[PDB]
């Protein structure tokens, strides 16, 4: 907790760097997660689901 | 009521672990998460919005 | 207490235009600031009016400008007023900047109004560039093409940025419609920065031609400078009248009366006269990216005048050598302007390079040397 | 540039016989052509004052010197706005062009520059 | 007996000296990283960024290698 | 090189510590006790200070008047003070009047009457003291500062105690307090000036030999305080000067960071517009404050207790529209202890302190106070050679590391008194404890 604070939080330069890197990771992972979820709730309905017929 | 050295009761609000790094770190985790979603939200907003200026489908 | 002082809104106006304490000895070169405000007001009134009759779509743009000239009541006036005032705006802005450089207006404590001023000048260039494209004649199109292609020189992302700016793969309808929207906006941004540089100035007040403090002897802005500003307003309106009514096309290019044709390239693609010195500086550097950097640097180098001027005295009124160097710098800037519109031919190629070196060496070598030596001459000379 | 710098460099030149022989006549002509004396100024009246150091030096002027400087500034401002030159006794004669301010600013700057040096001292 | 205090003046410029600046060198480093991460993140959507930078990162880089099937592409 | 501090014990556990100075003709003998207000609970808070009054109110032998006369006849004076962790009773006299003074001190400590009539008389005197400290603004500020920093803890209590207790303190509870606390293993007999150690040890064996020993003798200076970031505002628009104290939790006497905290404190230092030299001081904060007229004075402090401390600054200012600037610039100078300090500031502060810790001891009372303080807090007198070594060991890395765990982004205790309208709310003050640029 001290260690974590000292490395990532104490210096604002490090805090902002950590926040931005997390935002990058979140953005990429959230994209992928929503894509999969959206495809499961709308299964068999989307073009990608019928495309194989044509 | 009269003496100003008798501090009012703050026991309903005081945390026991108020001076610990864990205590501070928690609040910075909240601030940091909020900054993280604001950064990710701003990035998405800017990217999607400015893309209007790239060649439209008809071009 | 007087209402003009008591009421906070009135008091802001009062502090700028009525009770504002001014030096008692401003000469006629202090009148370009109000002429620039006049140009800005004319451009807003005429520009908003043209926008009521102009169509930004590339199929209709050029014809909407002909409709303005031919069918709209006083459309010819509004159009020529707008077109000529764009040139007058640059004459006034060069005069205003020249005044500022000669009288040391960039020195402490006026670094901030000067630095904001440099940005106002860049905004004016962008505003005027975009407005010129809107006609969609041959110079409009080909000028947009070559100027926007300079962005391709930005390494790695340059080509991508150009396609992004154009909204396509060449200058066309998407580019014209975006330039209309930005051309409408940019003058409002410019007016905000014009206001910011004045507010920044108000902490020191105006400088004056002697370069000394005026805190000893102040005059109200009104009525003294109000009525002095009227003289130059009427002088300006006479010049405006001679162009707009008697010679409305003298400052323009005939090719801009030919509709844009992506196939046919005009004989010579030159910028509007007021951009010509910067174009000469760009041509001087053989490298594409080099040339763009030089062209931008030629404007941004104004930001270092507060540093490179080493003088203990503000302004050139009493500095004979600085006055001679200023004379050469100004004439060189006009030569660069002329060389911006000659053909890329001998011997103008080398001359353009020499003039470009002189332009930069003023800031980097000559002014620091001359200002140092004059410091020593004032001290030894008056012992 | 600081008055200190200007004064030091000038003293290097005035020391060198060769240098003074060639610089002093130039400097005197420069000053004559400069023409500030024709508005009744002294050289020191022209030094930029909107600086902390110069505001401090001006506050340290003796009252008499201070009142006379104010008058020269006002009188020069009147000649400027009228587009006239001084005549007669209003012209600054070379013997009246005294460096009344230089000693005060050199003291102000001496302290300011010593303070900067001592802010960077390293115990050995 | 000590006759004089023992000190020197360190070189300085605009109120900066080397001892002080050296303490901030690492901070400039992290701010540079923050600016780098931020910049790259802002242009992550730009196709050239993906093609030239992001897709080349080992393991992770396949996130940015995405093809539209020719059957689904009007252009 | 100062003469050696000699130290002996008696059988009961009373320490005798002496430092002779054959250049002076006076001597300060006294008793330093490792006990004070902090040893009270909430019900008898004020007892220790109450006793200090009664100590001079008559003993089993000498009455109040006889006591007065005995001291008058000695020629010197007696003095006493009670703090939170320490009680002192000393007697300044002539060289050869030392046996009288030891005897009087032994009498007032061991054999005091505490007569109900005198309890009742002082009960009014002390009640009047409650309404006259009000004038001593520095003390008002520091008492509120302890109250809030150590909210509802023993260190947070005042020395005087509440009005309610003053009305209910009995001779029984007074006797109980001094019987529990004034024990031989908690006491040090100190002599400085023209005292012989061997003479003083004999006088201790004569007068303080029948002192109670405590059941569980802990070492001298043996104590958990939980600092509360908090603020007290005592706005008074009618006062012309604002008094402000800001403190973080500091270091105890025996902390490993004790010297590091003193060096840090010396980097900020003190300032007083009334002193001629203060406009020229090397401290950055001093320069900012003097150039801008932000304050009449500031005083950095690093107060230690047995198990905690407060480290901070006390400011006074008439510039009531720039209190914000004053506080802003002060906390930005603290920030620099974490971000910017180098060998330049650290070595300068060490130089200043190496002398300062020795300079302070310039009279017999100061020497005795130093022996007494060190013996009751550390269990030994630390020699100047050891102190010089501990200071020399403090590096720039030590100061930065200390400030980063103690100051940087930490909660403060803040007290404002007087025209403090311009003192911003807690958050804006506490936000100055870090720099966003770092
Ligand atoms: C565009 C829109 C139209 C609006 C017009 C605004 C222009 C007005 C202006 O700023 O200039 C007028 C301006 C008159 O202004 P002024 O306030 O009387 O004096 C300003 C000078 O600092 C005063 O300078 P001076 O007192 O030393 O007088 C010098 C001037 C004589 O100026 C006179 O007018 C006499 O004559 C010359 O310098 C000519 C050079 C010799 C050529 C041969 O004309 C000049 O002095 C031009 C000199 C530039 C070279
Ligand atoms: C809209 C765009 C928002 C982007 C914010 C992304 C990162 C900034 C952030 O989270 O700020 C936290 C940071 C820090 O918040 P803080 O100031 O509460 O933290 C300071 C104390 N330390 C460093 C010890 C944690 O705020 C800023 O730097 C200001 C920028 C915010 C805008
Ligand atoms: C063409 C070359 C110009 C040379 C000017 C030299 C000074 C001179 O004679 O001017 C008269 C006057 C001299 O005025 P003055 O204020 O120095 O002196 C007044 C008279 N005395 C000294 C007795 C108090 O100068 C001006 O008024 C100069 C204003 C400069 C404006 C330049 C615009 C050029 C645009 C290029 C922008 C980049
Ligand atoms: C066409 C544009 C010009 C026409 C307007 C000028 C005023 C017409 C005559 C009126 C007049 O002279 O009376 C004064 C009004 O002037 C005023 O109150 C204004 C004085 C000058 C008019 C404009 C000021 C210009 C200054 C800046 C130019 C900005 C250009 C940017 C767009 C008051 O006379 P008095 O108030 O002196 O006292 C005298 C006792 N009451
Ligand atoms: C739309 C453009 C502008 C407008 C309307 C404008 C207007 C004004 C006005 C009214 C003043 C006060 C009166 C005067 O000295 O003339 C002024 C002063 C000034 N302007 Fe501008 N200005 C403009 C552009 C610029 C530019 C481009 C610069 C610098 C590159 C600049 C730098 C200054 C400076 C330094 C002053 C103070 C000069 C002094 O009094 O000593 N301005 N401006
Ligand atoms: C600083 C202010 C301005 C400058 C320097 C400026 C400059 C220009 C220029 C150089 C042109 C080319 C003129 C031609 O040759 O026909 C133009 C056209 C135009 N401007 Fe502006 N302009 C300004 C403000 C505005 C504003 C506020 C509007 C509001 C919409 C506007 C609307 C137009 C329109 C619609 C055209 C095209 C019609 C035409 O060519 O006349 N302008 N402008
Ligand atoms: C992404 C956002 C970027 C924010 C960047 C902030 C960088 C600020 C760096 C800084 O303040 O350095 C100070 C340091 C000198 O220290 P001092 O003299 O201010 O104590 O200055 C020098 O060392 C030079
Ligand atoms: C200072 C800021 C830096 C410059 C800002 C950069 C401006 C433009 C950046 C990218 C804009 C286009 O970037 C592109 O964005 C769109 C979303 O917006 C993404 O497109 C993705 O989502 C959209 C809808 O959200 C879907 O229709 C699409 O099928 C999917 O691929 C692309 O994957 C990305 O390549
Ligand atoms: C030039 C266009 C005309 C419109 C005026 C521009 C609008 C924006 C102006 C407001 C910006 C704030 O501008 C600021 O206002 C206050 C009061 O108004 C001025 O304050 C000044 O005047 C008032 C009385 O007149 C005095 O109390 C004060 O001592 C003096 O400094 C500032 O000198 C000016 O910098
Ligand atoms: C929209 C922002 C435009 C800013 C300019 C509007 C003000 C009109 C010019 C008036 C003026 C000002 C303020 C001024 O300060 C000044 O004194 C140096 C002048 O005359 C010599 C002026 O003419």
């Amino acid at each position: 907790a001290t260690t974590f604070y000292n490395v990532f939080v104490k210096r604002n330069s490090a805090f902002v760097a950590t926040i931005l890197a997390s935002a990058f990771v979140f953005d990429m992972t959230f994209e992928t997660a929503i894509d999969n979820f959206w495809d499961r709730i709308n299964a068999g309905k989307q073009w990608k689901d019928i495309r194989h017929k044509y | 009521g009269k003496s100003t050295y008798k501090i009012p009761d703050f026991t309903p609000y005081l945390k026991k672990d108020r001076n610990t790094d864990a205590n501070r770190l928690f609040s910075y985790f909240m601030i940091g998460s909020f900054g993280m979603l604001s950064a990710a939200g701003a990035k998405a907003t800017v990217q999607d919005f400015l893309s209007n200026m790239s060649a439209s489908a008809d071009v | 207490m007087a209402l003009r002082k008591k009421n906070s809104l009135l008091n802001m106006a009062n502090s700028y235009v009525l009770d504002s304490p001014q030096p008692s000895n401003l000469n006629y070169f202090w009148n370009f600031g109000s002429l620039l405000a006049l140009c800005l007001v004319i451009q807003l009134a005429t520009g908003i009016t043209l926008a009521m009759h102009y169509t930004s779509h590339a199929s209709l743009a050029f014809d909407s400008v002909e409709h303005i000239m031919r069918d709209v009541n006083f459309g010819w006036f509004i159009r020529y007023a707008h077109a000529n005032t764009a040139s007058f705006f640059f004459i006034c802005i060069y005069a205003h900047m020249g005044r500022n450089i000669y009288y040391g207006s960039y020195k402490t404590p006026r670094v901030l109004p000067w630095s904001i001023g440099v940005i106002i000048f860049l905004l004016l260039i962008i505003t005027a560039f975009m407005g010129y494209v809107l006609v969609f004649g041959q110079m409009s199109l080909w000028g947009a093409t070559v100027i926007c292609n300079l962005v391709s020189a930005i390494p790695w992302l340059g080509e991508d940025i150009v396609h992004f700016l154009w909204g396509g793969f060449s200058v066309g309808n998407p580019t014209l419609q975006r330039f209309f929207a930005l051309h409408y906006l940019m003058p409002f941004v410019l007016a905000v920065f014009a206001l910011l540089h004045l507010i920044a100035l108000h902490t020191a007040g105006s400088s004056n031609p002697l370069g000394i403090t005026s805190n000893v002897d102040k005059l109200s802005m009104h009525p003294y400078y109000s009525f002095k500003d009227l003289i130059t307003v009427f002088a300006f309106l006479l010049m405006f009248t001679l162009f707009v009514f008697f010679s409305p096309d003298k400052l323009g290019h005939p090719d801009n009366y030919i509709p844009a044709n992506p196939m046919v390239t005009p004989a010579s693609i030159v910028p509007e006269w007021y951009l010509l010195p910067f174009y000469a500086i760009l041509r001087a550097i053989p490298d594409k990216l080099g040339g763009v950097i030089a062209m931008v640097a030629a404007i941004l180098i104004l930001l270092i005048l507060p540093i490179v001027d080493r003088s203990i005295i503000r302004g050139n009124a009493f500095k004979p050598i600085s006055k001679l160097l200023f004379g050469f710098f100004i004439c060189n800037f006009l030569l660069l302007g002329v060389l911006g519109q000659v053909h890329i031919e001998p011997p103008f190629i080398v001359l353009g390079q020499i003039c470009t070196i002189f332009y930069f060496s003023y800031f980097l070598i000559l002014l620091p040397m001359v200002s140092t030596i004059e410091n020593i001459f004032f001290y030894i000379g008056s012992l | 540039a600081s008055i200190t710098s200007v004064v030091k460099t000038s003293e290097l030149i005035l020391k060198s016989p060769l240098l003074s022989k060639i610089v002093v006549p130039l400097a005197k002509t420069y000053v004559k052509f400069s023409g500030y004396r024709q508005l009744g100024f002294k050289m020191n009246d022209l030094i930029i004052e909107e600086t902390p150091n110069m505001q401090l030096a001006l506050r340290r002027l003796p009252p008499t010197e201070s009142y006379d400087r104010v008058y020269r500034l006002i009188r020069a401002t009147q000649f400027s706005l009228s587009h006239k030159l001084a005549t007669g006794n209003d012209i600054t004669k070379p013997e009246e062009d005294d460096h009344y301010l230089i000693p005060y600013i050199l003291d102000v700057e001496a302290e300011a520059f010593e303070k900067d040096a001592l802010d960077n001292l390293e115990v050995v | 007996y000590v006759k004089k205090p023992s000190y020197k003046i360190v070189p300085h410029f605009l109120g900066f000296n080397i001892p002080t600046v050296s303490k901030w060198i690492p901070i400039f480093g992290i701010w540079g990283a923050a600016a780098g991460i931020g910049a790259l993140f802002l242009i992550e959507g730009v196709p050239r960024t993906r093609q030239d930078i992001l897709s080349k990162i080992p393991i992770i880089g396949e996130h940015w290698i995405r093809e539209i099937p020719a059957s689904d592409n009007p252009f | 090189v100062s003469p050696k501090t000699r130290t002996s014990n008696l059988k009961n556990g009373l320490t005798i510590a002496s430092e002779s100075n054959p250049l002076v003709q006076t001597a300060t003998v006294g008793v330093w006790i490792d006990a004070g207000s902090r040893n009270e609970n909430a019900y008898n808070n004020g007892t220790a200070h109450f006793f200090e009054h009664l100590a001079f109110k008559g003993t089993d032998k000498r009455s109040q008047h006889q006591l007065e006369l005995d001291i008058e006849n000695m020629g010197g004076h007696l003095n006493a003070y009670t703090s939170r962790e320490s009680t002192v009773y000393y007697a300044k006299s002539f060289k050869d009047d030392v046996p009288k003074s030891v005897e009087i001190l032994a009498d007032i400590l061991q054999h005091s009457k505490l007569a109900e009539s005198a309890i009742d008389r002082e009960r009014e005197v002390i009640t009047r003291e409650l309404e006259e400290v009000n004038k001593q603004y520095e003390e008002v500020v520091f008492d509120h500062l302890h109250a809030t920093a150590f909210m509802n803890q023993p260190l947070g209590r005042t020395i005087l105690g509440p009005r309610e207790n003053i009305q209910t303190i009995t001779n029984t509870e007074l006797r109980k307090f001094i019987t529990e606390n004034y024990t031989a293993d908690r006491m040090v007999l100190v002599g400085a000036g023209a005292v012989d150690h061997d003479a003083l040890v004999e006088l201790a064996e004569k007068y303080f030999s029948h002192l109670p020993s405590s059941q569980s003798p802990v070492p001298l200076g043996t104590p958990i305080p939980n600092f509360v970031g908090s603020e007290v505002r005592l706005r008074d628009d009618t006062m012309p000067v604002a008094h402000i104290a800001i403190a973080v939790e500091g270091v105890s006497w025996t902390s490993e960071d004790y010297y590091t905290a003193l060096v840090a404190q010396a980097i900020i230092g003190n300032y007083d517009r009334a002193v001629g030299t203060s406009r020229h001081q090397g401290s950055r904060l001093s320069n900012i404050v003097s150039e801008n007229n932000l304050a009449n004075s500031f005083q950095s402090f690093s107060t230690s207790y047995s198990d905690t401390g407060l480290w901070g600054i006390y400011l006074t200012s008439e510039n009531t529209t720039q209190i914000d600037d004053l506080v802003h610039f002060t906390l930005k100078e603290w920030n620099r202890l974490s971000t910017s300090v180098s060998n330049l500031q650290v070595e300068r502060a060490k130089s200043q302190l190496k002398a300062g810790l020795l300079l302070s001891l310039d009279g017999t009372t100061y020497v005795a106070e130093d022996i007494g303080r060190q013996l009751t807090t550390l269990g030994r007198r630390v020699t100047p050679a050891e102190v010089e070594a501990k200071l020399e060991a403090v590096t720039e890395h030590d100061v930065r590391a200390w400030a980063q765990k103690t100051l940087y982004d930490k909660d403060i205790a803040l007290v404002g008194l007087g025209p403090i309208e311009g003192l911003y709310d807690y958050n804006r003050i506490r936000n100055d404890m870090s720099m966003m640029r770092w």
